[PDB]
């Protein structure tokens, strides 16, 4: 039971690893997500007013992209923890 | 010594933030530890009813301390989770916990009219108003959170002070007499 | 259960499309999650009924024979 | 091993304080075995009280770590000395590295889009101030793990070497 608690602590450390805290190594990711899962189982007056809109739209798009990358690496760590 | 160790853990729940979700785990399981240790004390000490011993008074003080910490922690958790819409902030709480607590201030924040195009315009406007309303609700939620945090900073010091003071009041009255003897 | 094509405007349009497809995929995944959630809720209901029935049956059948025997003699 | 648990798991108290509860159960176990005299303390009681103090200290340090982790980024500002010690200096000695290297209709649309952009910028700034506190909490949790290991090893070795080297006398009468 003591060893299982230690295992649970390690698995929870693996599960809650975050992009801003840890680096997902490619050998680790390839080992724990491919191998072991298989083994186990004018035109400027307009632009004077549209430039803030275009810049803001680009910012929102980049923010969504960064959040999606963050989330995807989070599910990658979760899948490693499950394996 | 175990009673002292359980007593020192009683006030530490007031250093635990509410957003951890483990404040009542700590308090209730310290109570469980005290309750289990009651078996040890009953097994060790005399069972007499002529008078209350000093150990009996210390055990009761520790238990009442844990109960008070549990009650006040529940009050703190209730204050932390007050909804901005249902529960309006009274002005007296704001004055006494956001204004008159200026002691330790490491704190802060004390022609294209197609229907589709018009609908897109209105949807963008609606999105912005939605996020604005969410921010406005979060601000008052955070005000209540600040009040609960201030209450926890006060009560941590209060509980550690009482933990020292009650133990000294229980034991010094006889220890000084023995030193004089 | 007018023609103003420019490298920064095209990025905004493509990113708006990306945002829409992103919340489309998120909605699909979320719905697939609520399906399993509905399944787990259904097993919770069935096993609540089953466990209360077994609790009643065990409180009765263990004590039934000796209570009726004492009622009779 | 409570110090290796993440703060985001929400299980540090539920582990350390339940270890304390188990230790109380073993105190009950020994309550009917040890001598009741007061001329000295048994070494096994010394070891049990040492272990209880260790667990009690694990709870205290875990509470400090969770206070650092869940610290509100807006109402609690980082002192510059915390930033200097726990972000730049001690991570290099503890083996921790942060991956971060450090028309009337259209006008309403423009204002709305700028409002979303500004709100998202504020969200990123608040996030950054959040991860600073969280990284300080992690560093303070790796330091506390190492000092807990050191204290545990030193105390356990001292007590066990005291116990093991207590031999019977080879002479019935010194
Ligand atoms: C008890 C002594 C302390 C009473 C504190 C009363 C004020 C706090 C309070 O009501 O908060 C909670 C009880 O907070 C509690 O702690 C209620 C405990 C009651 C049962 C105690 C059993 C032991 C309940 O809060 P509320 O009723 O949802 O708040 C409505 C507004 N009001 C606080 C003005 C009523
Ligand atoms: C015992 C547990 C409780 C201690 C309480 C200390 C004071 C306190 O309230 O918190 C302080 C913690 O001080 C800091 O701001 C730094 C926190 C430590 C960081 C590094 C830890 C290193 C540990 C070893 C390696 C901050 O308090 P505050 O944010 O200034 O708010 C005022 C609080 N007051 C009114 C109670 C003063
Ligand atoms: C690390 C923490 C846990 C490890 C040790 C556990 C504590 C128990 C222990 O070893 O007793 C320690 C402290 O015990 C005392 O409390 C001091 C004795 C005086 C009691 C009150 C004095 C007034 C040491 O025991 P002692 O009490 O110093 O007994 C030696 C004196 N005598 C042998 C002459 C009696
Ligand atoms: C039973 C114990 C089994 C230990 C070995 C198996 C788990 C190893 C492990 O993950 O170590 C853990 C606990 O590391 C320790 O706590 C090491 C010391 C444990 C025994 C202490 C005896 C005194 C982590 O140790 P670490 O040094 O933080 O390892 C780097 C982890 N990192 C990449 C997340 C930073
Ligand atoms: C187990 O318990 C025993 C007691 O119940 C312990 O026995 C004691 O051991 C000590 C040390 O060996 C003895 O003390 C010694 O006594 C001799 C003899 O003293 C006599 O002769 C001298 C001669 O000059 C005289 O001056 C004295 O007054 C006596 O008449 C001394 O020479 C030594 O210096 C020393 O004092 C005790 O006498 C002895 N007690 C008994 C009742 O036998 C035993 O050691 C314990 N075993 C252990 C701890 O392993």
């Amino acid at each position: 039971v003591t060893m299982v608690v230690v295992i649970c602590v390690i698995v929870l450390n693996i599960h809650f690893r975050t992009p801003s805290t840890h680096v997902l190594s490619e050998p680790v990711k390839k080992l724990f997500l491919e191998t072991l899962p298989e083994i186990l189982h004018a035109q400027q007056e307009l632009f004077s007013e549209l430039k803030p809109a275009v810049d803001g739209a680009n910012f929102i798009v980049n923010h969504m992209k960064d959040q999606n990358n963050y989330n995807e690496e989070k599910d990658c760590w979760n899948r490693v923890a499950r394996t | 010594i175990p009673c002292l160790l359980f007593s020192f853990l009683t006030g530490l729940v007031f250093y635990l933030p509410t957003d951890s979700g483990e404040k009542m785990t700590l308090s209730i399981s310290v109570l469980l530890s005290l309750t289990v240790f009651l078996l040890v004390i009953v097994e060790l000490i005399p069972s007499t009813s002529s008078a209350v011993p000093l150990i009996g008074k210390y055990m009761l003080f520790t238990m009442v301390f844990v109960i008070a910490s549990i009650i006040i922690t529940v009050i703190v958790i209730n204050t932390h989770h007050r909804s901005p819409s249902t529960h309006v902030m009274p002005e007296w709480v704001r004055k006494v916990f956001i204004d008159t607590i200026p002691n330790i201030m490491f704190f802060s924040t004390m022609l294209i009219k197609h229907p589709e195009v018009k609908s897109a315009i209105e949807g963008i406007k609606y999105i912005a108003e939605t996020m604005k309303s969410d921010q406005e609700s979060n601000n008052a939620a955070e005000e209540w959170k600040y009040v609960a945090m201030v209450m926890d900073h006060i009560l941590l010091a209060v509980f550690m002070l009482v933990c020292i003071i009650g133990t000294l009041a229980v034991f010094a009255g006889r220890l000084i007499e023995l030193n004089q003897q | 259960m007018p023609l103003i094509k420019h490298p920064e405007v095209k990025s905004a349009i493509e990113g708006i499309k990306y945002i829409a497809e992103t919340m489309k995929s998120d909605q699909e995944s979320n719905n697939a999650a609520e399906e399993w959630k509905y399944v787990a809720m259904v097993m919770d209901h069935i096993l609540l009924a089953v466990f209360m029935l077994v609790c009643i049956i065990g409180t009765l059948a263990v004590f039934a024979g000796r209570l009726i025997e004492l009622n009779q003699q | 091993f409570v110090f290796y648990l993440p703060p985001d798991a929400g299980e540090k108290m539920g582990l350390s304080i339940f270890a304390l509860l188990t230790l109380t159960v073993f105190l009950l176990l020994l309550a009917d075995k040890v001598p009741e005299t007061s001329l000295s303390v048994p070494i096994i009681i010394k070891y049990l009280m040492f272990t209880m103090v260790l667990v009690t200290f694990s709870v205290i340090l875990s509470v400090v770590v969770l206070n650092l982790h869940h610290r509100s980024p807006h109402t609690h500002q980082m002192p510059l000395w915390v930033r200097q010690i726990f972000i730049h200096k001690l991570p290099l000695y503890l083996g921790l590295k942060r991956p971060k290297p450090e028309p009337p209709e259209l006008r309403e649309v423009v204002s709305s889009i700028s409002y979303i952009a500004r709100q998202l910028q504020e969200q990123e700034d608040h996030d950054v101030l959040k991860e600073d506190w969280q990284f300080v909490a992690m560093v303070v949790d790796r330091l506390f793990l190492w000092t807990f290991i050191i204290f545990t090893s030193v105390g356990t070795l001292v007590i066990f070497l005291d116990a093991t080297y207590h031999l019977p006398p080879a002479d019935p009468f010194p």
